[PDB]
């Protein structure tokens, strides 16, 4: 309930100040993305092991 | 005083002591996509007053207005303003990128892998083969142990069952006595107190329950333990070795998982893992 | 959570349409309707000299 | 939960064959024992006189 | 959960030694304890006449 | 195609790496400013929750 | 709660102690590193050690 | 749970500064106010002959 009630209130306060969620979403799920990948390519880098697949 | 470099979130930033202004002015900059000539001109645009500013090497010979920045927090450095000269130690960091000249090494794991290469078809092939026997073999030895675990989970079960319809006749009969002594033998302001001690008691009871056992009273999960609780004591009257079914299970549980990880390379040819 | 496995926010959490109104436009009622059926047994019983309170 | 990972649907719940006529029948039986040895202990103690309702 | 990913039965689980013993052991001595603590309030609350059982 | 792939793969990968920091060094720099703007909203978002719980 | 209370019990402990948690915590993480990439290197399918 | 996945400890879990002042400065507080509010509505339903117990 508590952080039903915390969203509602963020989701209210973010567009009374007209802030683009939006983007911030899809900037903070890129950076997220990138290292991922960079987790990735430790492998076959630093130890010489065959990368890992998507998953 | 002098000149420190600190990491932050990822990005270096350097606390500058400035001539013009003696304020420790901050400087956040990037290792990869700048160089020291951009941040020489973010000195001088921030000072206006400082006649020069050149970086130079540990030894003397001054570094190029080009290099990046990443090239050059590996190691110490000095940094000569118009009159003073701060010797700048970054932070020890051992590696970039993993990015440098070439080596023997490189080239015989390149070697290894064109081997690997040439040969892992074939390998592959033939460790199908003998998987899909040993999983064969397996399954064999197991066939003997599967009915006498059926044979004790029944009884497992059974009894587990007789405990739940036990509770549930627990529960109804207690409601029938204190529904009998309210109404026909003694008074309602007689049997309150009881049938809330009761209450007590039972609310006490589910927290030792807890302090026992280690675990929360839910229902399903103090079922579950009764039911492990009887069937690893029907294993004593039978002698079973759950060792060696756990084993087998697992076994043939990894050589499965095997099958399956290695079959799918060979069909849709992509990595292995 | 408010937060997913990266830094993005939940979504907005998706609420009824006249959640209350339509709560209480079936509890009041209801309520009611209870109160007439305890009222009906109440006199029935006590007509046929069954239970009679005092 | 009512679908999976994938999209497809869970299986259908597992269904106690005549479960609600097995309840009453151990629950009714049980009661009326309760009831029996309620009154037979109010009775054992009101014949000695160990505690009367006064 | 009786099972694990595979079809292996979990270990038998944790019994603590004598837990009825350990847990009478320390229900009764406090329920005693807080019995005369009770009557010796009770009775301290009598000798000065502030509440009083009519 | 699978002997290609192992000629040429130790240095498309460390492309890719080089890449991937140059891109991850971007978006954290584009990420910078609405963070400010994030947290301002989730303090007044969190203050009337807060009143909230001890309401 | 309990766990709660134990964690706070045993990190007041640990403070007392002066038990330096953080270099425990690395070398923990960097053993469950060092033996996950070494039973990946002794893979039963992949020739990438003699002796098959 | 009191690990991780590997043998790692959680860290020290986060306790609020003055946790016990925080709450009783607010929960007597708004039992007085209770107990005024109950007063003065007592008196009020007294005062318009309404309920007068006896
Ligand atoms: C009106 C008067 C009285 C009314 C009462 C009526 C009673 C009716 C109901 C009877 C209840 C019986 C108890 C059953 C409970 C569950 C049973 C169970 O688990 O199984 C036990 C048992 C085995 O299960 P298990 O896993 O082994 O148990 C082992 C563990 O310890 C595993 O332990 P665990 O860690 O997994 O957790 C279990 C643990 C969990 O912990 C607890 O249960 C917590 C209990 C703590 C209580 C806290 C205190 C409460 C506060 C009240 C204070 C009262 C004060 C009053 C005075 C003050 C003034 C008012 O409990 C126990 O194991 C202890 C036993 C359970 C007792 C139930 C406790 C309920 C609370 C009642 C106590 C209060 C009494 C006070 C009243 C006094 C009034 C003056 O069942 C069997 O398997 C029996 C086998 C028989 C032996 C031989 C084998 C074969 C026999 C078959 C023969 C037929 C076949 C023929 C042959 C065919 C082949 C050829
Ligand atoms: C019997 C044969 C079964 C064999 C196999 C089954 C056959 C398969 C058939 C295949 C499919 C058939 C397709 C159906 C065709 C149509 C489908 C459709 O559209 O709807 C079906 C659809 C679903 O059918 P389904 O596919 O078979 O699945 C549902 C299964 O029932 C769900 O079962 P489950 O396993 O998932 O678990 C559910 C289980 C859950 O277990 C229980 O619910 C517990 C069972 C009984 C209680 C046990 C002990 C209680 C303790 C009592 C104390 C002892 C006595 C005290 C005496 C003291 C005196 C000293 O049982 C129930 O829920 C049974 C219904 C009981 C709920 C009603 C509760 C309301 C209480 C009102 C009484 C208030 C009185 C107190 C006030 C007094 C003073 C003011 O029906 C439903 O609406 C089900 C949802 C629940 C509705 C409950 C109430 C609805 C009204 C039904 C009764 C009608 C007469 C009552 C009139 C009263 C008005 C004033
Ligand atoms: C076929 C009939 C023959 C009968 C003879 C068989 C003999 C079997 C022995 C009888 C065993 C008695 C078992 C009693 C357990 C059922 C009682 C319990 O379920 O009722 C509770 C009231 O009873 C009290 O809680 C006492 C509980 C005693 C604490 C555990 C003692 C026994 C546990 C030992 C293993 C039992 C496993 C059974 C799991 C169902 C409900 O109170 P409630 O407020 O609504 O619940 C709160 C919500 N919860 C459940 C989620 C927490
Ligand atoms: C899950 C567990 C729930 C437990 C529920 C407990 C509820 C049981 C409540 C029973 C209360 C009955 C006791 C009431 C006695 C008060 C009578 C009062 O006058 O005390 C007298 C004074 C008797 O004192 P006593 O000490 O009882 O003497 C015993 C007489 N003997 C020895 C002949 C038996």
């Amino acid at each position: 309930a508590r952080d039903r009630q915390y969203l509602l209130f963020f989701h209210k306060g973010a567009k009374k100040s007209r802030f683009d969620l939006e983007k911030y979403n899809q900037l903070k799920d890129a950076i997220a993305q990138a290292e991922m990948d960079l987790k990735r390519l430790r492998d076959p880098l630093q130890v010489h092991l065959p990368l890992r697949q998507i998953g | 005083d002098d000149v420190t470099v600190v990491y932050q979130n990822g990005l270096p930033v350097i606390s500058v002591r400035l001539p013009s202004r003696r304020e420790r002015c901050q400087f956040t900059l990037k290792p990869i996509s700048d160089s020291v000539g951009v941040f020489l001109r973010q000195l001088q645009e921030e000072d206006r007053g400082i006649d020069r500013v050149a970086i130079y090497s540990p030894d003397g010979v001054r570094v190029a207005a080009s290099t990046g920045i990443d090239l050059l927090l590996l190691d110490d450095f000095k940094l000569v303003i118009n009159d003073l000269t701060y010797h700048v130690r970054p932070p020890k960091r051992d590696l970039l990128s993993h990015e440098n000249a070439a080596t023997l090494n490189d080239v015989k794991t390149l070697v290894q892998q064109l081997y690997t290469t040439l040969c892992i078809e074939q390998h592959q092939l033939n460790k199908e083969r003998e998987l899909i026997e040993r999983l064969e073999d397996l399954k064999e030895q197991l066939a003997p142990l599967e009915k006498v675990r059926i044979e004790i989970s029944r009884k497992a079960e059974k009894r587990t069952t007789l405990v739940l319809w036990g509770g549930l006749a627990y529960m109804a009969t207690q409601f029938g006595i204190l529904a009998r002594l309210t109404w026909w033998e003694y008074s309602w302001d007689i049997m309150e107190p009881v049938t809330y001690f009761i209450t007590y008691g039972s609310a006490m009871a589910m927290y030792a329950y807890f302090v026992m056992t280690r675990q929360e009273y839910v229902y399903p999960e103090a079922r579950d333990r009764q039911y492990l609780l009887f069937f690893h004591k029907g294993a004593k009257k039978s002698r079973f070795d759950l060792e060696k079914y756990n084993q087998l299970k697992d076994a043939i549980a990894q050589a499965e998982m095997d099958l399956k990880r290695l079959r799918d390379p060979l069909q849709v040819h992509l990595p292995l893992r | 959570v408010i937060v997913t496995r990266s830094g993005a926010i939940l979504p907005k959490p998706v609420k009824m349409s006249f959640g209350l109104l339509r709560v209480f436009s079936i509890v009041i009622p209801f309520l009611y309707v209870g109160t007439l059926i305890s009222k009906n047994f109440a006199a029935l019983l006590e007509e046929h000299d069954i239970f009679v309170p005092e």
